[PDB]
């Protein structure tokens, strides 16, 4: 009965703290990365992902928070079957464990335009036997406000944080998809409908053989997930050819630093 | 060898000053002991002032020396110390040491030292040459630095005499040290910069040091002031250059090892004064209390004090000294509220008295707040924390007696000359961060401290009151009363001060180390008192000069060093070597156990968290623990601080980065302890941030080198990156930044905005201007590229910076610094990187950068270049530089095939004569040689031969002249070479195998004009650089022997691509359009390295595809073995001395009987790297030697050498050479090496071209040189590296020939692709084109934009526009791009010609000469320069205008200019004749105008001065030509002779006003004065005197009269004719035709006589036309007179009447030849 015996004070023990630490290590992983094998074997397009940027991908994120980049790129001069994945575009976003919110707006650069739009990237905390519904949405919603992204040819890429390492999976929606996922305003983990028959697996391949590049935000950074009041889903960016600063780097977080300036 | 491990911890005195040697204290007589509760009290009486000595006298200014009268202006005498030390201080150059109590006057005695080192240097003009010499002064505490800056400034200013401190970081601020010649510094700061070296440095004029206060020896810090004398007094064994010495001491045991340290003799340098010399005789009390509770002993403190000030209020001042800023109002509040509270406050002011009203006023008028609340009362406090102005009354206040009590810190004492009758030292411990915890007070401060008590003027005693605990008593009394021995504190610090020897190079083994620590003062107090420093008394007598245990030391510190990698350490041979980080440690002061951690903890995937930890783990901070009481106010900290910590508050490392957080937070705290560590912590992070920004940026970690120099700015600037760059202006209101920051808006977007816009923005109009200023004051550069791709795997980048922002001093000051980082795709590499300094004088141009870069294929996406400050957060620029368009050179082609032939014999010249050249040399030619026999000797097409240097060219190039010889008796063949000391050793080859065997006519052109026009009618083998034959067959439509050419050579025809490239792609493609107009072919054969483009330079010649030989380096004929070794050093005094080490092993492993050369970078690297490897060798056991004659042999050479070090060297086997060698000497040098007699010799990188010698290895010992123009690092040109591996070359003498090359490691990639490969060249031509075009409008062969374009597709830069269109700023290889581009440069340079008026250009389309264009043509003069002098020349400029003008002319700019002569032309500019108009002796123009005077007046200078001289003597006589051209075409009659007289004048080294004789050899000024008062003015007087009186006035030898007699026999003998033709029917504006006759006595015998100009000449003459009342040239002709000649001059007749008007004949070689005749013609 510790009225006035034994008393104790609490002691703030922020969890970005934590996840920042955690942050730091994620170097470690980008030399043991895997891809999936694909359980479809023949969908079309095999796509070729260039190792130096899913590695700064890697670097740059965070172990809770989901983070995106969209993927764009061509096909080698006489191979129509391979699209190499050559530019990844960090756009202003945030994320949770279970999705990322990004613009309405597409990226719109010149220095992309001989380049085609292939999907996106995000990473994912825990891997996963299936593409997860909220991808399917927000896919299928990408798809149905954007006809440059066809069906047949965009991809989603999950990176997933298995122990001491990265796992890769791409998908494509099918058809039954797109027309379940545009009309789908379910967030939860189970929403009707949602089924299996809406994705299929695509062969998907690292290499070394020739590098991508990063566009980033002209004027601000990529990361909002400190910033989220200033997030807005009709927010306007232009874009530069520039990489991403890593996932805790200052400029995200102005506010941590003003406010133990304050104290 | 048997060594032995010491533990250094163990031989510490771990209490610092407070160690105290002495068992026993003696106190003087009358001392007394008294008890009382809980303390005691030990009085000592005021001591009585010696009795007048032997023979003393105060010695009154007036009998100082008369030059160091002015230092003492003001004073009646000087006092008894500096009495007794003024004949040894200002007599003698004996280093000194002085003991005395502090005020006895030590300073003016170090004062008179440095008078004595001022007197040293007195012009005769009665000014100091305050470039010769500095003088550097060393005291302990800042704020005495200050107050000695002021003090000495004011007593030296009468000299000029600059004093300064050194003032912050000098990465840009080391210019004032330039300035400054006296230095006012700490120990601390000293080290650090003779820590660095370096060259171009100021610490080789020091001349004297004055070490203040040197008992600090007995300090932590002493070790400092070891490490400055060993340094010191070792640097003067090395170099021979004296340094005087003085220390100045307090008065206290082992002055005299002090004075063995310092190399006093102590029969003359050592002066030792008791306490009885004080000032004032000093009373006293020292209390001693014995309490041990906290709370009690704080009481009986107070209790103390206030009985004390009892004692003295309303008779004596009391200033109390306690050790905080916050201490000395808590103290002076406890005394005052006593005295109130015991009613006595009344006895410091007596009521009405004067003070009261003053305190009253000056208090009301104050604004400190303690201060106001003490003033009334006559209390007051002082500290740093406080106002200057506030510390300025407060003194005022208590030197005008109205203060009573003044509580203050030691820095009182230090920085202010401010005496209190009494004295109260209110406790003696204080906090110590570094120590982690209370101590005592410090030894220096506490004789400070008390030194202040008695006032000079009006005290007869002061008293001086100590307060501590009882055990410290014995201490206390000891430091007092001259018992507290000085000793050294050096074993702690003993591998970081050895490291910062290794890192000098000045200690490069264990033997170096012992001799280095016998000069530390350890090793003086280790000879005299062992046991106190762990020796046995029975081992010193084993060591008796501690040689073992030196050894032992030197050992176990090496150990130390090695284990943390700073250095690498082999036990064996007890061998040092540097490293990068060992560098590192010693030049940022870091201790070795740290830059272990950060070499161990650093890696380029650190986070900002990581990197928060490893500077919190430094060993600085070792000490520093978390207090319990600390622990609360931490945790709060912890909880919130913005870079995590992972580990947790029971850590020291935890808290240092919560500190360092906090202050760059700007966060107070509350603990005292921890605000003191915060300090430590954040005065360290500076040096320490910026160690590891270094590490991390020459590792290329791209992303860490970001974080850590953020973090070094962070620290600075005491904001986060987060924040808006704005609080850098320190001006603006820090609550309008908030505001602007809690809009979340960029920054750059305020860029585009105005007032207005800004104002709104921020919801505050009142600021829209102020705001809008301060964005455009903050640093902004733009960034803009140029791609110039060198191969498919390297890039040229040339980078442009624009500066965008207004430039302020205020804000800016006189530079802004950058770092320019080259960064890979993933931004995770630097490619490269240099720092970039924007000067104020240059805020508004842009800057050129240019470096190379690697690239592969498939291309990569981009690179980034990034712009960084290395000062201001937030203040960047980066551009991507994208790939996606870069057009890059195709692969080459294969080189062409060595077939396997039989060799050929020389026999296969059928022709016996030819064959004598050869059979005698060798059998047969070479594979090559073999090769292109056939095409050279038995075909006229033109051949391209490429092959490395060394495969016997130049043979092949000898078939041709030889075939030439063959089909064409009097067969002309011009030879061109790049480099003049090539084309003299062609010359003296082809002399003796064309002229002395074969009877042909070999011949040098020289740079004279007609000599060589006349060489090139006789010669018929003419070789020639390449400018001089420009200028020749620039001529060729009106000079026949120039198309008559047969056949032209050009040797090292790649160096087209090099820095004077396009006057050789010039003649070049001269050669060709000349053979092509005239119709009869000139053949044309090429020489060249190995070219991966051949094919391109052989079409651009003609050479079929069969004609061409395009071999590649595999094919040398010798073998060459090449190694590449890197070097990881960044900085290059440090990089060169570890290379040393490996010249020899690289000597002993590739070359150990062979001829080696090694090439350094500078002069004075040729014998330092010389005398290197003789001790290397003398230490190498395995026995080397490099000396295969015997000593008897190389006397006689020996004797033929001025320098002794040559001579040593020489005598061991190793010459050197350098420029600043006689030609004798480096003759000499070479005979010995070609003669096997020497086997090494050491060559300055200057002379890689102008070498008769050849090797079996070369070793290039580091690939850049110092530009001191630029101050600036430069690399090696690619082509003189070829150059010096092709000394690696002796066919008829070894089997391989073998090259080691030392370079930065970051080097050896370009190296290994341009060197094992052949070699990309192109044109430059694009950039020098304005010349030529000149010439070409000037001989018609360019008369339009048309014909411009036309000419350019003649030139290998028009060849190459398709190849690599990049390079030349092309994006397409279209005939429409390149027409373009053509028509372009054609625009541009025709359009700067037109605006020089060397040009006209009517309807856009068609250009003609100008006179002025026709002028720089026919001189080879820059158009630029004629067009300075068409605005500078005038109808009144005479002899001095003309020397400026032509001083001012761009041929010039590039003369070496280095301040080490400023001085120097200063005082030239008074012995000249003619004074220079606002003379600014930083500028070459001004510069050559001085040597050109020097010159005028036979001024002897130095070597460097004369061969300067000598080249401005090489085109001096063109300028004055053109001068003279443009005077006398614009009309002007007397400046036009002037400057005829002024060609005399340079030939002749002589003025106007001197004497003709002054030509005649062997004259001096007493033969003018015996020929002048004997009836001889001038030369002719001479020649008609019989032999007995010219030889009798003439007072000279024999062979000397044969030299007058000569000189006589060539002088101008011409006697002149004129006639006016058909003088009756003059008509007024008709023709006036005058025919001049011309007749020499006897022929021209040879070239004009003057052997102080560098060039021979021949003689030249004007005819003059003119009326000189008018000023007015009316008619001018040139000419060169053999025997006879007639001159016709036409002029237009006048208005109508009679005229009269003069002849002249003028010379241009001789003075005292010109002729005058005046004629009248009548015009009717
Ligand atoms: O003339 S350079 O541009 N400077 O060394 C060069 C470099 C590498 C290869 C050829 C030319």
């Amino acid at each position: 009965g510790p009225l006035g015996s034994m008393t104790q004070t609490f002691s703030s023990k922020t969890e970005w703290r934590v996840r920042a630490i955690s942050a730091a290590n994620l170097h470690l992983r980008t030399n043991h990365i895997y891809v999936s094998s694909d359980d479809i074997k023949e969908t079309g397009y095999t796509y070729i992902l260039p190792k130096n940027v899913l590695k700064k991908f890697i670097c740059i994120s965070d172990l809770r928070a989901q983070i995106a980049g969209y993927l764009y790129g061509v096909s080698p001069p006489d191979n129509p079957q391979v699209k190499e994945i050559r530019c990844i575009v960090m756009v202003p976003q945030w994320g949770t464990h279970q999705t990322v919110h990004l613009p309405g707006q597409l990226p719109q650069h010149e220095y992309l335009k001989e380049m085609e739009p292939l999907g996106w990237i995000h990473t994912q905390p825990n891997e996963s036997p299936q593409l997860s519904p909220q991808d399917v949405t927000t896919h299928a919603k990408i798809m149905a406000d954007n006809p440059s992204w066809d069906g047949e040819k965009t991809i989603i890429i999950t990176c997933s944080f298995t122990p001491g390492s990265c796992t890769l999976t791409a998908y494509k929606l099918t058809p039954s998809g797109y027309e379940w996922g545009r009309q789908n305003t379910d967030k939860g983990n189970n929403p009707k409908g949602y089924l299996p028959s809406h994705y299929e697996r695509v062969q998907m391949l690292l290499s070394d053989r020739f590098l991508g590049f990063f566009m980033v935000p002209a004027q601000s950074s990529w990361n909002y997930n400190f910033m989220g009041v200033r997030h807005d889903p009709n927010m306007k960016y232009e874009l530069q050819l520039a990489n991403p600063k890593e996932f805790y780097h200052e400029v995200h977080r102005p506010s941590h630093f003003l406010n133990f300036a304050l104290l | 060898a048997p060594r032995q491990v010491l533990d250094l911890e163990d031989l510490v005195f771990t209490q610092g000053s407070h160690f105290m040697a002495n068992k026993r204290c003696q106190l003087p007589d009358g001392s007394f002991r008294r008890q009382r509760k809980g303390y005691e009290e030990v009085h000592v009486p005021a001591l009585k002032p010696k009795p007048f000595g032997s023979e003393e006298q105060l010695l009154p200014v007036e009998k100082l020396p008369k030059y160091a009268q002015a230092g003492f202006e003001g004073f009646k005498t000087l006092n008894r110390i500096q009495s007794k030390l003024y004949r040894a201080a200002l007599e003698t150059d004996e280093n000194l040491l002085l003991c005395a109590p502090t005020g006895a006057g030590k300073t003016n005695v170090a004062l008179m030292c440095m008078l004595r080192e001022i007197g040293k240097h007195i012009n005769m003009d009665g000014t100091i040459n305050v470039d010769d010499f500095k003088i550097i002064y060393i005291a302990p505490m800042r704020s005495l630095v200050q107050e000695m800056v002021g003090s000495f400034g004011k007593r030296l200013a009468t000299y000029g005499i600059t004093v300064a401190e050194l003032t912050g970081d000098h990465q840009l601020c080391k210019e004032e040290i330039s300035a400054t010649q006296i230095i006012v510094c700490t120990p601390e700061k000293w080290d650090i910069i003779t820590r660095k070296g370096g060259e171009r440095t100021y610490t080789q004029l020091v001349r004297l040091i004055i070490l203040d206060e040197i008992h600090l020896l007995h300090d932590d810090r002493g070790p400092v002031l070891e490490a400055l004398v060993a340094r010191a007094i070792r640097n003067i064994e090395m170099t021979q250059e004296d340094v005087r010495l003085i220390g100045l001491s307090a008065t206290l045991p082992n002055y005299e090892d002090v004075a063995t340290f310092l190399r006093v003799d102590p029969a003359k340098g050592l002066f030792y004064f008791d306490n009885s010399f004080r000032p004032v005789p000093l009373e006293q009390t020292y209390v001693g209390i014995t309490e041990k509770k906290a709370i009690k002993r704080f009481q009986i403190m107070n209790e103390i004090v206030y009985e004390k000030i009892m004692e003295h209020a309303g008779k004596n001042q009391v200033l109390v000294f306690v050790h905080s800023r916050k201490e000395t109002g808590k103290t002076a509040r406890a005394i005052r509220d006593m005295c109130l509270e015991k009613d006595t406050l009344g006895l410091f002011l007596r009521e009405g008295s004067a003070s009261t009203e003053v305190l009253r006023t000056e208090a009301e008028q104050c604004k400190n707040l303690e201060l106001k609340d003490l003033l009334p009362y006559g209390f007051a406090i002082h500290h740093a924390g406080m106002t200057r102005v506030d510390r300025t009354l407060v003194e005022d206040l208590f030197a005008d007696k109205h203060i009573q009590v003044l509580v203050s810190t030691a820095t009182l004492a230090w920085g202010v000359n401010l005496p209190a009758h009494t004295v109260i030292i209110k406790g003696t411990q204080v906090y110590s961060p570094e120590k982690g915890r209370w101590t005592e007070l410090g030894a220096l401060d506490i004789l400070q401290m008390l030194g202040r008590a008695g006032r000079p003027q009006y005290d007869t005693k002061g008293e001086g009151i100590l307060i501590t605990s009882h055990g410290e008593l014995q201490y206390y009394l000891s430091l007092l009363n001259q018992q507290l021995p000085i000793e050294s504190q050096m074993v702690s610090k003993l591998p970081d001060m050895l490291n910062a020897e290794i890192v000098l190079g000045n200690v490069q083994n264990a033997k170096d180390a012992v001799n280095w620590l016998g000069y530390a003062y350890l090793y003086i107090r280790m000879l005299r008192s062992p046991t106190l420093y762990g020796i046995s008394h029975d081992d010193l007598k084993g060591d008796p000069l501690l040689d073992q245990r030196r050894l032992d030391l030197v050992h176990t510190a090496a150990l130390m060093l090695d284990k943390n990698n700073l250095v690498k350490y082999d036990k064996k041979t007890g061998n040092f070597q540097v490293t990068e980080l060992g560098r590192i440690a010693s030049h940022y002061y870091i201790t070795n156990d740290t830059v272990q951690t950060y070499n161990q903890l650093l890696k380029p995937t650190l986070s900002e968290i990581e990197l928060f930890r490893v500077f919190s783990l430094s060993s600085e901070f070792k000490n520093i623990t978390v207090r319990e009481e600390e622990k609360l106010e931490l945790q709060k900290l912890l909880e919130r601080v913005p870079i995590p910590v992972k580990e947790s508050i029971e850590e020291p490392s935890a808290k240092i980065n919560v500190l360092l957080q906090a202050f760059i937070s700007q966060l107070k705290l509350e603990g005292f302890a921890l605000m003191a560590d915060m300090v430590y912590v954040t005065q360290s992070a500076g040096r320490l941030m910026r160690a590891i920004f270094e590490i991390v940026l020459n590792r290329g970690w791209a992303q860490l080198t970001d974080k850590t120099l953020n973090l070094c700015k962070m620290i600075d600037k005491r904001m986060w990156q987060s924040m808006c760059p704005l609080r850098q202006f320190r001006k603006l209101p820090e609550e309008v930044v908030k505001k602007i920051e809690k809009k979340n808006f960029p920054f750059e977007r305020l860029y585009d905005l105005n007032h207005n816009e800004i104002g709104e923005l921020i919801r505050m109009p009142k600021m829209g201007k102020t705001i809008h200023k301060y964005v455009h004051l903050f640093p902004k550069l733009e960034l803009s590229v140029h791609l110039q791709p060198i191969t498919r795997s390297t890039l040229k980048v040339e980078l442009t910076i624009t500066p965008d922002f207004q430039w302020d001093e205020k804000v800016h000051g006189s530079s802004e610094a950058f770092w320019i980082l080259v960064e890979d795709v993933d931004s995770e590499v630097i490619l490269h990187h240099e720092y970039f300094l924007l000067k104020a004088k240059y805020a508004q141009d842009e800057h050129l950068i240019t470096f190379f870069v690697p690239v592969f294929e498939p291309l990569p996406p981009q690179y980034f270049i990034r712009v960084v400050s290395d000062r201001w957060l937030s203040c960047e620029t980066q551009l991507p530089v994208s790939f996606r368009h870069l057009i890059l050179p195709e692969k080459y082609p294969p080189p062409t095939e060595l077939l396997d032939l039989q060799p050929l014999p020389v026999s296969a010249l059928r022709n016996s004569a030819f064959e004598s050249l050869y059979q005698d040399k060798f059998p047969f030619f070479n594979p090559i040689q073999t090769q292109v026999f056939n095409t050279v000797y038995n075909s006229d097409d033109n051949v391209f031969v490429g092959a490395p240097t060394g495969s016997g060219k130049t043979i092949c190039a000898e078939f041709a002249i030889l075939r030439m010889l063959l089909q064409s008796s009097e067969g002309r063949c011009v030879y061109i070479t790049p480099m003049e000391a090539l084309a003299e050793q062609v010359y003296m080859d082809w002399y003796e195998k064309f002229q002395d065997r074969l009877n042909k006519k070999v011949v040098l052109l020289t740079g004279e004009t007609s000599t060589d026009l006349k060489l090139l009618g006789k010669g018929n083998i003419i070789i020639s650089t390449p400018e001089k034959w420009d200028i020749l067959s620039r001529r060729w439509k009106q000079r026949k022997n120039v198309q008559n050419i047969n056949l032209f050579v050009v040797d090292e025809v790649h160096l087209i691509g090099g820095e004077n490239g396009p006057v050789l792609e010039v003649i070049c493609s001269r050669m060709r359009y000349i053979s092509s107009q005239i119709e009869r072919p000139i053949r044309i054969v090429a020489l060249s390295s190995s070219l991966s483009n051949a094919k391109d330079v052989a079409h651009w010649l003609g050479c079929s595809a069969t004609s061409t030989f395009n071999f590649h380096p595999n094919v040398r004929p010798v073998p060459l073995e090449l190694h590449i070794q890197g070097f990881n050093i960044s900085h290059t005094q440090t990089r060169l001395l570890s290379m040393a080490k490996p010249v020899y092993h690289a000597i002993t492993k590739h070359s150990p009987k062979k001829p080696v050369i090694v090439f350094v970078p500078s002069r004075k690297q040729t014998r330092l790297t010389a005398i290197d490897i003789l001790t290397t060798c003398a230490a190498d056991i395995q026995r080397q030697r490099f000396l295969h004659c015997t000593e008897k042999d190389l006397i006689p050479y020996l004797e033929k050498l001025s320098d002794s070090t040559l001579k040593e060297t020489l005598l061991n086997g190793v010459g050197y050479l350098h420029e600043g060698l006689s030609p004798m000497e480096r003759r000499l040098v070479e005979q010995l090496f070609s003669s096997g007699a020497i086997q090494v010799v050491v060559a300055s990188r200057s002379l890689c071209w102008g070498m008769n010698v050849a090797a079996h290895l070369v070793i290039i010992m580091d690939t850049q040189y110092y530009n001191g123009k630029i101050h600036a690092y430069v690399d090696y040109p690619i082509y003189d590296v070829l150059q010096m591996v092709g000394h690696a070359n002796r066919p008829l003498q070894d089997d391989e020939g073998r090259c080691v090359i030392m370079c930065q490691g970051s080097k050896k990639d370009f190296f290994k692709k341009f060197l094992y490969e052949p070699l990309p060249v192109e044109s430059h031509l694009d950039h020098c084109m304005h010349d030529h075009f000149n010439a070409e409008i000037v001989t018609k062969t360019i008369e339009n934009k048309q014909d411009a374009v036309d000419y350019l597709t003649w030139t290998f830069l028009y060849r190459r526009m398709t190849q690599n269109p990049n390079y030349y700023n092309l994006q397409g290889i279209s005939h429409r791009h390149l027409s373009d581009h053509l028509s372009e440069l054609v625009e541009q340079t025709l359009s700067d010609l037109e605006q020089s008026k060397c040009i006209s250009i009517e309807d856009e389309m068609d250009v003609a000469p100008l006179n002025l264009g026709m002028i720089a043509a026919y001189y080879y003069i820059n158009y630029t320069t004629i067009e300075l002098f068409s605005m500078s020349l005038n109808a009144k400029t005479k002899v001095r205008g003309l020397i400026e003008i032509i001083s001012n002319a761009a041929e010039y700019e590039n003369i070496p200019i280095r301040h080490h002569e400023d001085n120097l032309l200063r005082q030239l500019a008074q012995k000249v004749p003619h004074k220079l108009n606002n003379p600014k002796f930083n500028d070459p123009h001004v510069k050559t105008n001085l040597l050109l005077q020097a010159h005028l007046s036979r001024m002897q200078l130095s070597a460097e001065l004369q061969s300067d001289t000598e080249e401005i003597l090489s085109k001096a006589i063109r300028l004055i030509q053109a001068c003279v051209d443009v005077l006398s075409s614009n009309g002007w009659l007397s400046p036009a002779l002037a400057a005829m007289e002024l060609a005399q004048m340079v030939t002749q080294a002589m003025w106007s006003k001197d004497s003709y004789l002054k030509q005649l050899p062997h004259f001096t000024s007493e033969h003018i004065k015996r020929c002048t008062d004997k009836g001889v003015e001038s030369v002719f007087d001479i020649m008609e005197m019989e032999d007995e009186e010219r030889n009798a006035l003439l007072q000279l030898t024999d062979s000397q009269i044969a030299d007058v007699a000569r000189f006589c026999n060539r002088y101008p003998n011409i006697e002149l004719s004129y006639e006016v033709v058909d003088k009756d029917s003059i008509r007024s504006g008709g023709p006036v035709v005058v025919l001049v006759q011309l007749e020499r006595e006897e022929e021209v015998t040879g070239p004009v006589i003057a052997p102080l100009f560098p060039q021979k000449r021949e003689e030249g003459w004007w005819v003059v036309i003119g009326d000189a009342k008018s000023n007015s040239l009316i008619s001018i002709k040139r000419l060169t007179l053999q025997q006879k000649a007639k001159v016709k001059l036409d002029f237009v007749a006048p208005a109508t009447g009679a005229h009269n008007y003069t002849l002249y004949f003028m010379s241009d070689a001789y003075m005292g030849c010109d002729q005058e005749y005046k004629f009248s013609v009548d015009v009717k």
